[PDB]
Parts: C-alpha cells; structure tokens; sequence
C-alpha cells in the first residue's frame, strides 16, 4: 500500500459545504455590518467592513472597531462564529492526525496547497497593484 | 449508533454549568472593571467595559485598554481565564472527535447551530439599528 | 449615478431570474443506490424524477425506495419554505427598485430595495444551510452503495445569493448618492 | 474506583518547573524590553513593558508595539516563545483528555481553580483600587 | 525506549522543509508587500513590512494595517497561510503527544529549547542596542 | 533619589547574599531509592551527603548507587558553571553600585550596575533552566521507587533572580534620575 497527499488536502477537516457557508457568512456579515454602520451614525465602508470581517475571522485583530450597538452585536456574533469554526477545524485536524498515526512529521505535500495559494495570491496582488497604478495615473 | 447531531451540539465540549459560570463571570468582570475605572479614574463606561470583556474573551484585539494598575489586574486575570477556557474547549472537542463513544470530515450539521445563531444575531442587529434610527429623530 | 442605477437593477433582475429558475427546476440533487445500479434518480424541490431503475421515466410527486432515502425526501419538505420566502422578498425588492428608478423624484425607494435584497440574501443562506443540514443529518443515520451529488439548481441559488447581496450594496450606495443629490 | 479533580488541576499539562520558568521569562523579557527602550530611543516604561509582555503572552495583542530594532527583536522572540508554549499546552491538554476518555464534558471542578483565581484577582483589584483612591487624593 | 528530547525538539511537529519554506514565504511576502506599498501607495517600509509579517505570523495585533486593495490581498492571504500553518502545527503536536511510537505532564526538557532561544534573543537584542547607542554619537 | 539609591543597594546586597548562600550550601535536591528505603541522600552543587542508607553520615565529593543517579550526579556538573558566572556578575554589580553611591559626582556607574545585574539575572535563569532540564532528561531514561525533591537552596536562587532584576530596574531608574539631575 502506498499513497501521497493531494493538493488542497488541508480542506479535509471541514466539508466543502462548511467552506461554502463560511464564505457566504463572511460576505453576509460584512454587508450587514456596512448596512448598520452606514445609517446608525464612521469608517465602515463596504471595503473596510470586508477587511474587518476578514481580520476577525483570521483572529488577527483590526485597526478599527465598531462603535454603535448594532455594529458591536454584529462583531460579537461574528467573533463567536469564527471562534467556534477555528476550534472545530483545529480539533478535527488533530483527530485526523491522531487516527492516522494510531493505525512522522507533516510533509510538505500536506500543506502544498497553502503555499500554492500564497504564491497565486501574491501574483494576483502584484497584478492588482499594477492595474491600480495605471488607473490612478490617469 | 451515531446519534443525530443537535442544533446546539457545539456546547457539548463544556458542561452547561461552565457556560453559565462563564456568562456570570463576564458580567462580573465588566461590572468590576466599570466600578474600578469610575471610582479610580470616562473611557471605560459600562457598555465599553462590556465590549472590552467580550472582545478579550474572543481573543480579538480591542480599541481600548486599561491604563491603570487596578484595571490592568482585571484585564490580565480575565485574559488568563479566557485563554485557559478556550484551551480547555479546544482540547475537549479534540478528545470528543478523536474517540467515539455511544474519523471522517466534519459535516455541516455539526455546526449548523452556529450559522443559525449568526443569522439570528444579524437579524437582531438590524432590528436594533432600525429601532435606534426611528428613535433618534424623535 | 445612472450607471450605478443600471447595475443595481441588472443585479436585481439576475437575482430574481436565478432564484425563479432554481425554484422552478427539479435538479437539486441526484442520488443513486445499488448492490456492488438498483436505481438512480434526481430530486428537486417539489417533484422527483427517476432516470434509472425499474420505474425509470416516471416522475413522482413527494409522497420502491429504502426508508432512508424516503426520510430524505421528507426532510427536504422541512426546508422548502425558505426559498419561496427569499423569492418573494427579491421579487418585492425588484419591483420596488424599478418603481424607484422610473420615479427619480422619490428617493426612499432605493433604501427599502436594498433592505429587502439583503433580507432575501440572508433568508436564502438560511434555506441553503437548513437544506444541507437536513440532508447530511438524514444520511448520517443510514444503515449496497449510496452516492448523492448536488445539481446546477443549487449552484444557481448559490450565485443568486451573491447577486442579491451585490444588488443590495449597490442600492444602498445609490440611496446615499440620491440623498446627497 | 472514584476520583474528583482538585483545585488548580488545570496546571497539569505543564510541569510546575515550566510554569516557574515562564514567570521568570515573563519578568526577564519585560525588564529587558524596558531597558532597551529607555537608555536608547518612548511609551515602554517598566510597567508598560510588563503590560505589553503580559498581553503578548495571552495572545490578546497590545495597544503599543515596539519601534526600535532591539525592542522588535525582543518582541519577536517573546511572540515565538509564547506561541510555542500555548501550542504545547493545548496539545498536551488534548492528549490528557484523549487518553482519559480512551480508557463526558468537562465539569466545573476542572476549572474551579480558574474561577477561584478570577475571583481572587477581582478582589485584589478592588482592594488596590481603593488603596490608589486613598493615596492619589492625598 | 522513550528517546531523550533534543534541544530543538519543538521543531518535530513540522518538517524542516516546511520550516524553510515558511522562512522563504515570510521573506517573499515582506518583499511583495514593500514593493506594492512603494510602487502603488511611506508607512510600509522594508523593516515595517518585515515587522507586519512577523506579527501576523505570531497572531499578534500589529500597529499598522494595509490601506489599499493590493496590500490587503497580501495581508489576507498571509493571514490564511499563518492560520492554516499554526492549526497544522498544533494538530500534529497533539497527535505526537497522544500516541507514543518508538501520557504524563510535559517536562521542561521538551521546551528548554525555546527558553534558550529566548535568552539568546535577549542577549542579541542587548548587543544590538549597545551597538546602535555607540554608533548614534558618531 | 536617596531612597531609590538605598533600595537599589539593599536589593543588590540581598541578591549577592542569596546567591552566595545558594552556591555555598549543599541542599539543592534530595533523592531517595528503595524497594517496595535502600538509601536517601541530599546533593548540592559540589558535594553530596548521605543522610540514610548503608553509608549514612559520609559526605562524598562528586566522583554504592545505581547508574542512573550517578549519571544525574554527572549531569549536574554540566550546569555548574552558570551559578558561578551569575555570582561573579552580581558581585561586580554590587561593588560598582556601592562605588557609585559613595561617589555621587560620577553618574555612569548606575547604568553599568544595572546592566550587570540584568545580565546576572539572565545568566541565573539560564543556569536554573539547564539544571532542571538535565535532571529531567536524566530521570526520563531511568529503567523500586525513585523520588526527588528540590531544596531551599533552589528557592534561594529563584528569589535571588527576582531580587537581581528588581535591583537592575532600580539602578536604571537611578541612572535616569542622576542624568536628569
């Protein structure tokens, strides 16, 4: 018996339905936060709300925090959601590795998809920077 | 056999007594921080202290930090509490997922309650924003 | 501002079409069972059709099958209401936004159009989550090979959610610009 | 056979030598960060550096980040140390719970030590706030 | 038998190739962010971008965040990379600690390496601060 | 400023005494072995004394015991140098700080005293970490009951680290105040 982990194997701990619903929840929470921060009073435009939601889901902090009550309720529910999701991901990945070892470090092939995603994101960001330069020049 | 996952199956790792104690501890920490800030100086009002405690529990960077030793002791003790509680939750969830007592990818049914809670929070936040908007004019 | 209005109306129209087609079609999920094909069928939201098996070519309304798949057929009926609710909400948003564009003097229409679009998007997300959760919870209890695969109607609903929320953001910005003007 | 977890049972995943060395490392890192930010160029006093180190160890961020090269080296090594320590704690607690269940949610007795620490911290904070109230007025 | 843990035993969960790829990914992300900030706007210099990437990897709230789409794409992709890598590290360490192949409290010998690294970092930071101080006068 | 000088010198003196006594004493750890007491002994930094067993009352210099405990006795010698290094550093800091206080006209002495105190504290932390790591690594390989317990000399060293770091902070603040004056 022989096997090799495939690309994007790091998505195994959560079903693809969970990932799709996470993307929809991200976009919806961002738009709802923008909606409640545009009329109640701020810095929460649609783009800045997307950035805030992305920062909150990655548990990496943010430069701006909601002030109004509705914005803070949205932030709290989003923080609870991302805490539960990250805890579930870590716990189930630990379960996967423990069961695999029960039947040795992680190889580069297990996380090769993440590196490919990083390279593609850097290239796309450079392309977007070039496009923004061309547009802002005119 | 494998029982049907519940709506609130994400509360399985910690007993309901621990959840209730966490809620009362959050309320008490907010009250103590507010009292300390007011009596020994306001940036830390009751609502701002509640927001600070909620953000600290979710391990998310907040916009305000205590600037006196008396409140900083509360902040540090609360951070220790939240770190220990989150580590315990993650460890217990990993133990639950590894050993099955009456491993495949986590299904969406396990975390469906989190999505329901998120949508309910967004709806409640929209309702609160509407209420505040109609009250502001009057 | 005219370009923003055109884009918002276009996105509303696409969302309405993408949800109407998704509701009206019957290709939500294909499921097949057999011994290692006893039967293979595709099921929508209200009617199921068999394209393989002993009863091939007969479309049965939701009432020849193992109990587990029949329980799945029941559990889809529990999540049925939300797509209809979202369709009604997006249709109301579409008509109110078109009435807003045809009457530029009245500016409050764009805000309510955006609110309705966003509520419709949230309702669609809830419906999809409930549908998938019911399907997964039903198959998890199954006691022979069983394979199920989502269809193109589900992809239509998934894209229509994004279209609705984009239309809502555009409508909110349109109302802000209208008030500023 | 019967058993009941005792108070401060949450310290089991790390040996008491590790906890003592963590305390010494915290104090040392805070003092060194104060030293490298005082004789050479800021907001990093001794107390503020202690607070920054405490916030960094708890994965809770900070209000102010170091600017000088030496201060940033200290911050980076402290962040690496605290990341490794938290990862080790979570992994070994998960191992403890998995082994215990292999031979069931966590009860209040397992984190009774954490709650007692929180209550004592709040009491000490109120007491020191009262002391500061008397001292600052005079 | 149970082999003696090495000085760098904390590198066991991830392969050395993964660590090298992480270092090069950090360098590349910093370089790309610096180039994007300079050519398509400076707050994000090379040293500040290195600090931002290091703080993002350690899940610590940085003091500066990208304010353009091109830089925020890099920030988000880097945050996703760091989250996945840290989750994989924690899961692999938990798998190592659960099943033993050739559980008690973690000994200090397992984590003595990070203490040595921390002390070396403090010493190097003090040396760098002294060098900068004596160079500043000249 | 006089109070800060007094407390800084006091903390330096206490740190020097707490490390000198810790090095000079021989109660770092007690270890006992027996079959379920064959022997029970206490070991310091340079000499070991047996207070139970066949050879009770005889103090042996680091050279009747199982191989594992004798390997432990070897491994303590590897961590021996750091306490001596920290003692020398703190003694130099003490003398330089006292010379600074006796000559207030010269202000640079406080800064070097603080630097020496902080380096001594870091060296003491390194020594304690290395000592504990060696002990734990040696016992982890052990193949009858074996129990070991730290003594009061170790607590003296642990408290002296904190005393050194407090003295260093006080010396840095004293230097800052002296330059401001």
């Amino acid at each position: 018996q022989k096997s090799k982990p495939g690309v994007f194997s790091f998505l195994d701990p959560l079903a693809y339905e969970i990932w799709m619903c996470i993307v929809f929840a991200y976009i919806g929470v961002s738009v709802v936060l923008f909606l409640v921060s545009r009329f109640s009073p701020n810095e929460f435009g649609i783009f800045n709300s997307l950035w805030f939601s992305l920062g909150a889901f990655m548990q990496q902090g943010c430069d701006i925090s909601p002030r109004s009550l509705s914005g803070r309720i949205v932030g709290g529910v989003w923080w609870f959601f991302t805490l539960i999701i990250i805890s579930s991901y870590t716990a189930n990945l630990a379960a996967f590795l423990t069961v695999e070892r029960m039947v040795s470090a992680l190889s580069l092939s297990n996380v090769a998809g993440v590196f490919y995603i990083l390279i593609g994101g850097l290239g796309l960001a450079m392309l977007v920077a070039l496009i923004e330069f061309c547009y802002k020049s005119r | 056999q494998k029982s049907k996952p519940g709506v609130f199956s994400f509360l399985d790792p910690l007993a309901y007594e621990i959840w209730m104690c966490i809620v009362f501890a959050y309320i008490g920490v907010s009250v103590v921080l507010f009292l300390v800030s007011r009596f020994s100086p306001n940036e830390f009002g009751i609502f701002n202290s509640l927001w600070f405690s909620l953000g600290a529990f979710m391990q998310q960077g907040c916009d305000i930090s205590p600037r006196s030793l008396s409140g900083r002791i509360v902040g540090g003790v609360w951070w220790f509490f939240t770190l220990i509680i989150i580590s315990s939750y993650t460890a217990n969830l990993a133990a639950f997922l590894t050993v099955e007592r009456m491993t495949s990818a986590l299904s969406l049914s396990n975390v469906a309650g989190v999505f329901y809670i998120l949508v309910g929070g967004l709806g409640l936040a929209m309702l609160v924003a509407l209420i505040e908007f109609c009250y502001k004019s009057r | 501002s005219r370009a923003l209005t055109l884009l918002s109306s276009v996105f509303g129209a696409c969302g309405l079409l993408l949800v109407g087609i998704a509701v009206s079609t019957d290709y939500w999920l294909y499921m097949e069972e057999g011994t290692v094909v006893k039967m293979a069928l595709h099921a929508g939201l209200w009617r199921v059709c068999f394209f393989a098996g002993r009863e091939k070519g007969r479309c049965v309304a939701s009432e020849l099958v193992t109990e587990n798949t029949e329980n799945i057929l029941k559990t889809v009926r529990t999540a049925t209401p939300f797509p209809m609710v979202s369709l009604f909400l997006v249709f109301t948003a579409f008509v109110i936004s078109n009435i807003g564009h045809i009457r530029p003097q009245r500016t409050i229409l764009a805000f309510v159009s955006g609110i309705f679009f966003i509520l419709s998007g949230l309702s669609l997300v809830v419906g999809l989550v409930l549908y998938i959760s019911s399907i997964n919870d039903e198959v998890m209890n199954r006691p022979q090979y069983f394979h199920y695969r989502y269809g193109w109607s589900f992809a239509f609903a998934a894209s229509s959610f994004l279209l609705k929320e984009g239309a809502g953001v555009m409508s909110v910005y349109l109302f802000t610009k209208r008030y500023a003007e």
